[PDB]
C-alpha cells in the first residue's frame, strides 16, 4: 500500500519537486496541503503518496536529501515548498563535489544515519509499506554516491520491500563535469544489485527530444524536467489511481522483470509537450508512444527485443479502440517482442488525463536495446580509465582503482546479459 | 431410445435417456513443507544480510 | 498486412503458395513458432489444432481440416464408407474392401465369407492388399493374409478391378488424379485440370507378382519400368489429350463418360463428413486441398481408390493451381488491395 | 438435508461470489437484509434452500459462505455493498498485502500466516451443520491468492474433512482480461497441487465469457461485472439442484457420480443457452429444440474447444423454465442424427436430465433478458484437454528460459516444484488422449 519517496541531490531534488507539483495538482491538492478538487477518484488512493495530517491536510510522504543546502532552500522557496513537512529536510553543508566517493564513502556516511532516522519515522507510520522510490542522478555526487548508499542501507533495514528508482543518466550533450562516466558506472553497479526496478531517464534522450522535436534551440534543465515530471506521472498512475488493475510496486516488479538483474526500464510519453490544441487520436497516441523519438532513454528499440511492456492510457477514450490498436502494434511488429514470454504487453486505462491534455499515453518497456545506454557509459568510462584520468579525486577519499575495475566489469556483464536474450 | 427413472415434483422433473449401451498427505507433512520453504527464505535473507555486512 | 507461418517445408504445393504470398507484398512470413499469424500452413502430423483461434485481434486460418484423416487413410476410409448411411455398404463406386489387422475391429472372418463365394461362383477372384512399398496382388487368400502378418500395421484388402480401361496404343493401365479444394465456407471446388498417371508396360493379366503393369505410381515407373516416357513426357497424359482420345476411339466426352461420376463421388464423400469437420461456427477456420484417385473400368464406370490429404501436383499445373488456392482459400478470408475451379453443388 | 459451504478465494472468487449470492437471493426471494417472507419455518428448517442459507432466530437467512483474500480492497466492497447485512463479519477474511500474482507467495509466504484463521472460521460454519456434505470453492487460476492460497486450503480441507466433497469453480486465464504475465505458471502450479483434492471442477475460460458477452450481449468491451453476472447464471444453473426440490444432482457426491467416472479427469465442460441481450427490442423465444441444439455450438461453451474431436464420458442437461420431458427427447433424437457425439466404449450413450420449472432469474438492470426456457449442459468430454494443451505450451515457452522463476524461488519454493507440476500435467494430457482417441 504506502510508498515512501526519497529525492537526493541537486538533480534528484529538482525532478522530485516537479513530480510532487504535478501529481499534487492531479489529485487536487494545493501548495498548502488542503484538498480542493471536485471528483472522487482523486482521493481513493491518496494515501499511497500522502499522509493525512491535522485539519484534513495532506503531506507528501517524501524525504529531501542533500549534502549542500542550495537546492533544498530552492525547493522550500519553490511553488509547493511548504507542502512538505520541514522535519523531512535532511541536509549537509559541505557538498559532494560531483564526487561519487564523497557521496558514498566520506561526506555522505556522515549524513546517512539521520536520513534513515526520518525514513524509519515515515515507515512506522505506514499501515503496510510497499516500498521506496528514489529520484536521483547518476553523474553527480550526492545523488549517485549517497543515494546508492542510502539504497543499500534501506535494503539492509527493509530487505522485504521494493526499491524503485528514477535515475537520470549523464550525457556529454548535457554535462556538468568530466567525471560523470565514473560516477555513473559506480552507481550502475550498485543499482543492478539493490533495486527491483529502475527507470533509466537518459539526459541524452531528453536533450534530443527538446531539440529535434519540441524545437527548443537551447534546452534548460527545466525543459528537461518537464518531460521528466510528465513521464513520472505517467508511470505511477496505476499506483495512485483506482483502476481495474489495482497495481503496486511489487506486482510491477514481478511482471516486468524476468531475471533479477535486467530491471532497467525504457520509459516513453506521447504526445510530446513543451512548456497543444489538436486532440490526438488513439491510433496516433499508440504509435507515437512506441516511437523511438518518444523514449526518454536513448536507445533504438528496433536494435533489440522487448522483454515486457506496460502501456498506460490517460483520458476519456474508447477502451475498444485502445485494445485494437495495442494488438495491431504487437501483431504487426511481433518481430520485436520475445516469443518465449507470451502476451508480454499489458495495458491500463485511467480516465483522468494529465493537466493540459485530453488524452496521453505513457510507455514502460523492458527492452534489450537498453544495453546501448550502458555501452555508451562504458565507452566513456574506459577512454579516461585506460589513462587513470581524474582518478585522484577518488583515491583522495579512500578509493582504490580496484573498485572501478569491478564496477566496469559488472556493467559489462550487465550488457552481455542483455545480449544473451536479444538472440534467444 | 428409452426413458428411465422419471422422478417428478411440483418444481420440476428429472429422468435419464439411454440411446445405446456400453460398447493425500497429513497435517504433519504439510506443515513440514510450509516450514521448509520458510527455512530456505530465512537462509536467503541471512545470505543477503551477511553480504550487506561485508 | 497479413502474417503467415510455414510448418511443412517438405510440401511442394505450399512452398509455392508461400512464394506467391510474399510476392503480393501484403504477406510477410514469421518464424515457425510465432503464434501471431493469420495463416498456418501446418505440419502434416499432430497439427496443433487446439492452439488455433485463441489469439485476440487475429483471424486465423489453417490449410487442413481437423478430422479429414477419416477420409484420407485407407482403413479409416473403408470404415467410413461401410458405416455411413450416406454412402452405405451398397456403395456402387467403391470396391468391396475389408480391414485386416496383423497377427501381432478386424474383418478377415467376414472377408473369407465373400472370397470363397467368389472362388466357387468361378468369378475373377483377384484381390489387392495395402495400408498407408509393401503391395501384394494375389489370387488366393493364403498369400494375402500371410503377407499382411509379416508387416505389423493395419491393412485393407479389396476387390481388384480385373477389367480396367486400357489406353491404345500400348494396352496400358492408368489412374486419374483430381485435385479438390474445400474452402472455409465448405465450397467444394474441383480443379479444371486433372492428370492420368499411366503405366508404360502393356497390361499383363497373367502373373500378379509384376507390379509394373498393375500399379501406376510415378515412382515405381521412372526406376523399374522399361520405357518410362515413350508415349507421354514423364508418364502423364493430361485432360485434353485424354478427352480427344475418348472422342476419337470411344465416341464420347471425358465430361459425360467419367467426370459426372467423379463430381458425384467427390461431393458424396465431402458432404458426408461435412458435419464432423466443418469450421462454420468455429473459433478458427479451415481449408484443405485433397487428391482424389480414380480408376475407370472397361465399361466407362468410375471407381474411387484413395483420397490423399497432402497431395502434390504435376509440375505443369503447380502455378495455376497454387495461384487458385491463393485466390479462393486465402484471399477470400484475407483480401488484398474466368475461374480455374468447377464448383460442386446440388 | 445436508448443507454446503461456499469458499471464495481471491479477487476473482470474491467478485464471482458476490454475483452468485446476489442471484441466489433474487431466486429464493431473500431480501438484502436476510429476510425471506415465504419462509414460514422461522429460525430453522431442513428446506432445500437451507443447504446454502442458515437462519437466525430473527428470521435472517445468512449464506454458508466464507470470503477470503490476502488484501482488503475487494472484500471491503462486500462489507459496504448492498448485501453487507447478509454476511456476518467473521465470514469476510482479509489480509494486509496480496500475493503479488505469485503462487509461491500465496501458498507459502502468506498462506502459512493466514491458513489457521481461515480454517477456524470455516469450522465455525461447519459446526452450524447437522450433516455437512462439502465445499464449493471459487477462485482464479491466474492470481497469486487464487492459485496459491487455494491449493493450500484444498490440501488442508482434505485433512480436516476427509470424507467431504470438494467442488471447484475455477477461472482459466485469458489475455484479453488477464492481470499478470505469469498466469500460466500459477495455473499449472495450483492445478498440480490441487488435482487430488478436488472431486469435480468447473473450469470457466475468461476468453469464452468475453466473446459470449461481445457477440450475444453486444457489449463492446466487457467488464468483470458483465462477465460475472453471466458466470453467476451458469453457477446458479449448476447449484440449483442443491437449492431446490429435485431428484438429480441432489448432493455433491452425485456430481462426481454423474460426471466423473475416472477421478483425475474431473473437468466437465459447461455449455449454456440462451444468452440474450436485454436491449434486444424484438426477441422471439427459443424452443426446447433450439436451446438443446445450441448446447452443441462451441460458441456457447464455457471453454472454447471442439467436442466433435473428442469423446464423452458423461452428459447432463439442466433446464430451467417452460420444459417438459417429451420436447427434450424430441430435440435429443434429431440432434443425435445431425451431430458428432461419440461416447467412450465403456459408457452409456445417454443424458441425465433435470428440469426446474421456474425460468432463470435475471438481475434487474443487468445485460441478460428473461427467457421462457434455458439449459446448461455439463459434459465430460476429452476435448476440454485442449485447454490444458494451450496452457502447458505457454508454460513451456516461459519455463524454457526460467523466465520469472526467480520470483517464486525467492519465496521459498524450489525450482523442482515447477517441473513436478508440469510433469503431472503431461500425465493429465496423456490420460485425456488415451481415454479419447
Ligand atoms: N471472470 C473474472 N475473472 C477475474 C475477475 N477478477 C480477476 N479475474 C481474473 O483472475 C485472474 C487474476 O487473478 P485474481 O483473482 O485477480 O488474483 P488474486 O486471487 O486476487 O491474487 P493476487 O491479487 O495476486 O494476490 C486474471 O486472469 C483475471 O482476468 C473477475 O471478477 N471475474
Ligand atoms: N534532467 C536533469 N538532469 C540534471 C539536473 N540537474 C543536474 N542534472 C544532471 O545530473 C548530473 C549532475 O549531478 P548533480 O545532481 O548536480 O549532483 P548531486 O547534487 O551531487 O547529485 C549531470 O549529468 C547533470 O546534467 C536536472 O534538473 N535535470
Ligand atoms: C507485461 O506484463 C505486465 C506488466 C505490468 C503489470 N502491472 C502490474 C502494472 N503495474 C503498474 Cl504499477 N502499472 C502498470 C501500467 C500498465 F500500463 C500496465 C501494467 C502495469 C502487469 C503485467
Ligand atoms: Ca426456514
Ligand atoms: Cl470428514
Ligand atoms: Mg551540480
Ligand atoms: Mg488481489
Amino acid at each position: 500500500r504506502e510508498i515512501v519517496h526519497i529525492q537526493a541531490g541537486q538533480c534528484g531534488n529538482q525532478i522530485g519537486a516537479k513530480f510532487w507539483e504535478v501529481i499534487s495538482d492531479e489529485h487536487g491538492i494545493d501548495p498548502t496541503g488542503s484538498y480542493h478538487g471536485d471528483s472522487d477518484l482523486q482521493l481513493e488512493r491518496i494515501n499511497v503518496y500522502y499522509n493525512e495530517a491535522t485539519g484534513n491536510k495532506y503531506v507528501p510522504r517524501a524525504i529531501l536529501v542533500d549534502l549542500e543546502p542550495g537546492t533544498m532552500d530552492s525547493v522550500r522557496s519553490g511553488p509547493f515548498g511548504q507542502i512538505f513537512r520541514p522535519d523531512n529536510f535532511v541536509f549537509g553543508q559541505s557538498g559532494a563535489g560531483n564526487n561519487w566517493a564523497k557521496g558514498h564513502y566520506t561526506e555522505g556516511a556522515e549524513l546517512v544515519d539521520s536520513v534513515l532516522d526520518v525514513v524509519r519515522k515515515e515507515s512506522e507510520s505506514c499501515d503496510c509499506l510497499q516500498g521506496f522510490q528514489l529520484t536521483h542522478s547518476l553523474g553527480g555526487g550526492t545523488g549517485s554516491g549517497m543515494g546508492t548508499l542510502l539504497i543499500s542501507k534501506i535494503r539492509e533495514e527493509y530487505p522485504d520491500r521494493i526499491m524503485n528508482t528514477f535515475s537520470v543518466m549523464p550525457s556529454p550533450k548535457v554535462s556538468d563535469t568530466v567525471v560523470e562516466p565514473y560516477n555513473a558506472t559506480l552507481s550502475v553497479h550498485q543499482l543492478v544489485e539493490n533495486t527491483d526496478e529502475t527507470y533509466c531517464i537518459d539526459n541524452e534522450a531528453l536533450y534530443d527530444i527538446c531539440f529535434r522535436t519540441l524545437k527548443l534551440t537551447t534546452p534548460t534543465y527545466g525543459d528537461l524536467n518537464h518531460l521528466v515530471s510528465a513521464t513520472m506521472s505517467g508511470v505511477t498512475t496505476c499506483l495512485r489511481f483506482p483502476g481495474q488493475l489495482n497495481a503496486d510496486l511489487r506486482k510491477l516488479a514481478v511482471n516486468m522483470v524476468p531475471f533479477p538483474r535486467l530491471h532497467f526500464f525504457m520509459p516513453g510519453f506521447a504526445p510530446l509537450t513543451s512548456r497543444q490544441y489538436r486532440a490526438l487520436t488513439v491510433p496516433e497516441l499508440t504509435q507515437q508512444m512506441f516511437d523511438s523519438k518518444n523514449m526518454m532513454a536513448a536507445c533504438d528499440p528496433r536494435h533489440g527485443r522487448y522483454l515486457t511492456v506496460a502501456a498506460i492510457f490517460r483520458g476519456r477514450m474508447s477502451m475498444k479502440e485502445v485494445d485494437e490498436q495495442m494488438l495491431n502494434v504487437q501483431n504487426k511488429n511481433s518481430s520485436y517482442f520475445v516469443e518465449w514470454i507470451p502476451n508480454n504487453v499489458k495495458t491500463a486505462v485511467c480516465d483522468i488525463p494529465p493537466r493540459g491534455l485530453k488524452m496521453s499515453a505513457t510507455f514502460i518497456g523492458n527492452s534489450t536495446a537498453i544495453q546501448e545506454l550502458f555501452k555508451r557509459i562504458s565507452e566513456q568510462f574506459t577512454a579516461m580509465f585506460r589513462r587513470k584520468a581524474f582518478l585522484h579525486w577518488y583515491t583522495g577519499e579512500g578509493m582504490d582503482e580496484m573498485e572501478f575495475t569491478e564496477a566496469e566489469s559488472n556493467m559489462n556483464d550487465l550488457v552481455s546479459e542483455y545480449q544473451q536474450y536479444q538472440d534467444a | 431410445m428409452e426413458v428411465i427413472e422419471l422422478n417428478k415434483c411440483t418444481s420440476g422433473q428429472s429422468f435419464e435417456v439411454i440411446l445405446k449401451p456400453p460398447s493425500d498427505p497429513s497435517l504433519e507433512e504439510i506443515q513440514k513443507k510450509l516450514e521448509a520453504a520458510e527455512e530456505r527464505r530465512k537462509y536467503q535473507e541471512a545470505e543477503l544480510l551477511k553480504h550487506l555486512a561485508e | 498486412m497479413y502474417t503467415f507461418v510455414v510448418r511443412d517445408e517438405n510440401s511442394s504445393v505450399y512452398a509455392e503458395v508461400s512464394r506467391l504470398l510474399l510476392a503480393t507484398g501484403q504477406w510477410k512470413r514469421l518464424r515457425k513458432d510465432n503464434p501471431r499469424f493469420n495463416l498456418m500452413l501446418g505440419e502434416r502430423n499432430r497439427l496443433p489444432f487446439g492452439r488455433l483461434g485463441h489469439e485476440p485481434g487475429l483471424v486465423q486460418l489453417v490449410n487442413y481440416y481437423r478430422g479429414a484423416d477419416k477420409l484420407c487413410r485407407k482403413a479409416s476410409l473403408v470404415k467410413l464408407i461401410k458405416t455411413s448411411p450416406e454412402l452405405s455398404e451398397s456403395c456402387t463406386w467403391f470396391p468391396e474392401s475389408y480391414v485386416i489387422y496383423p497377427t501381432n475391429t478386424d474383418e478377415r472372418e467376414v472377408f473369407l465369407a465373400a472370397y470363397n463365394r467368389r472362388r466357387e461362383g468361378r468369378e475373377g477372384n483377384v484381390w489387392i492388399a495395402k495400408s498407408s512399398e509393401g503391395i501384394l496382388i494375389s489370387s488366393e487368400a493364403s498369400e494375402l493374409l500371410d503377407f499382411i502378418d509379416e508387416q505389423g500395421q493395419v491393412h485393407v484388402i479389396q476387390k481388384y478391378l480385373e477389367k480396367p480401361l486400357l489406353l491404345e496404343p500400348g494396352h496400358r493401365k492408368f489412374d486419374i488424379r483430381s485435385w479438390v479444394l474445400v474452402d472455409h465456407l465448405y465450397n467444394i471446388y474441383l480443379y479444371r485440370e486433372g492428370v492420368l498417371r499411366t503405366s508404360s508396360e502393356p497390361y499383363n493379366s497373367a502373373n500378379f507378382q509384376d507390379k509394373t503393369c498393375h500399379l501406376t505410381n510415378h515412382c515405381i515407373q521412372k526406376e523399374y519400368s522399361k520405357n518410362y516416357g515413350r508415349y507421354e513426357e514423364g508418364n502423364e497424359m493430361f485432360f485434353e489429350e485424354f478427352n480427344q482420345y475418348l472422342m476419337d476411339a470411344l465416341n464420347t466426352t471425358l465430361e459425360n463418360s467419367i467426370l459426372l461420376q467423379i463430381k458425384h463421388i467427390i461431393r458424396s464423400c465431402l458432404m458426408c463428413i461435412e458435419p464432423a469437420i466443418s469450421t462454420k461456427h468455429l473459433h478458427y477456420q479451415s481449408f484443405q486441398l485433397f487428391g482424389f484417385d480414380f480408376m475407370v473400368d472397361e465399361e466407362l464406370k468410375v471407381w474411387l481408390i484413395e483420397v490423399n490429404g497432402a497431395p502434390a501436383c504435376a509440375q505443369k499445373l503447380y502455378a495455376e493451381l497454387c495461384q487458385g488456392i491463393v485466390d479462393v482459400a486465402i484471399s477470400s478470408v484475407f483480401p488484398l488491395a474466368t475461374s480455374i475451379f468447377i464448383k460442386l453443388h446440388h | 438435508m445436508r448443507e454446503c459451504i461456499s469458499i471464495h478465494v481471491g479477487q476473482a472468487g470474491v467478485q464471482i461470489g458476490n454475483a452468485c449470492w446476489e442471484l441466489y437471493c433474487l431466486e429464493h426471494g431473500i431480501q438484502p437484509d436476510g429476510q425471506m417472507p415465504s419462509d414460514k419455518t422461522i429460525g430453522g428448517g431442513d428446506d432445500s434452500f437451507n443447504t446454502f442459507f442458515s437462519e437466525t432466530g430473527a428470521g435472517k437467512h445468512v449464506p454458508r459462505a466464507v470470503f477470503v483474500d490476502l488484501e482488503p480492497t475487494v472484500i471491503d466492497e462486500v462489507r459496504t455493498g448492498t448485501y453487507r447485512q447478509l454476511f456476518h463479519p467473521e465470514q469476510l477474511i482479509t489480509g494486509k498485502e496480496d500475493a503479488a500474482n505469485n503462487y509461491a507467495r500465496g501458498h507459502y509466504t502468506i498462506g502459512k500466516e493466514i491458513i489457521d484463521l481461515v480454517l477456524d472460521r470455516i469450522r465455525k460454519l461447519a459446526d452450524q451443520c447437522t450433516g455437512l456434505q462439502g465445499f464449493l470453492v471459487f477462485h482464479s487460476f491466474g492470481g497469486g491468492t487464487g492459485s496459491g492460497f487455494t491449493s493450500l486450503l484444498m490440501e488442508r480441507l482434505s485433512v480436516d474433512y476427509g470424507k467431504k466433497s470438494k467442488l471447484e469453480f475455477s477461472i482459466y486465464p485469458a489475455p484479453q482480461v488477464s492481470t499478470a504475465v505469469v498466469e500460466p505458471y500459477n495455473s499449472i502450479l495450483t492445478t498440480h497441487t490441487t488435482l487430488e483434492h478436488s472431486d469435480c471442477a468447473f473450469m470457466v475460460d475468461n476468453e469464452a465469457i468475453y466473446d459470449i458477452c461481445r457477440r450475444n450481449l453486444d457489449i463492446e468491451r466487457p467488464t468483470y461485472t458483465n462477465l460475472n453476472r453471466l458466470i453467476s447464471q451458469i453457477v446458479s444453473s449448476i447449484t440449483a439442484s442443491l437449492r431446490f426440490d429435485g431428484a438429480l444432482n441432489v448432493d455433491l457426491t452425485e456430481f462426481q457420480t454423474n460426471l466423473v467416472p475416472y477421478p483425475r479427469i474431473h473437468f466437465p465442460l459447461a455449455t449454456y443457452a440462451p444468452v440474450i441481450s436485454a436491449e434486444k427490442a424484438y426477441h422471439e423465444q427459443l424452443s426446447v429444440a433450439e436451446i438443446t441444439n445450441a448446447c452443441f455450438e462451441p460458441a456457447n461453451q464455457m471453454v472454447k474447444c471442439d467436442p466433435r474431436h473428442g469423446k464423452y464420458m458423461a452428459c447432463c442437461l439442466l433446464y430451467r423454465g417452460d420444459v417438459v420431458p417429451k420436447d427434450v427427447n424430441a430435440a435429443i433424437a434429431t440432434i443425435k442424427t445431425k451431430r458428432s457425439i461419440q461416447f467412450v466404449d465403456w459408457c452409456p450413450t445417454g443424458f441425465k436430465v433435470g428440469i426446474n420449472y421456474q425460468p432463470p432469474t435475471v438481475v434487474p438492470g443487468g445485460d441478460l433478458a428473461k427467457v421462457q426456457r434455458a439449459v446448461c449442459m455439463l459434459s465430460n468430454t476429452t476435448a476440454i484437454a485442449e485447454a490444458w494443451a494451450r496452457l502447458d505450451h505457454k508454460f513451456d515457452l516461459m519455463y524454457a528460459k526460467r523466465a520469472f522463476v526467480h520470483w517464486y524461488v525467492g519465496e521459498g519454493m524450489e525450482e523442482g516444484e515447477f517441473s513436478e507440476a508440469r510433469e503431472d500435467m503431461a500425465a493429465l494430457e496423456k490420460d485425456y488422449e488415451e481415454v479419447g482417441v
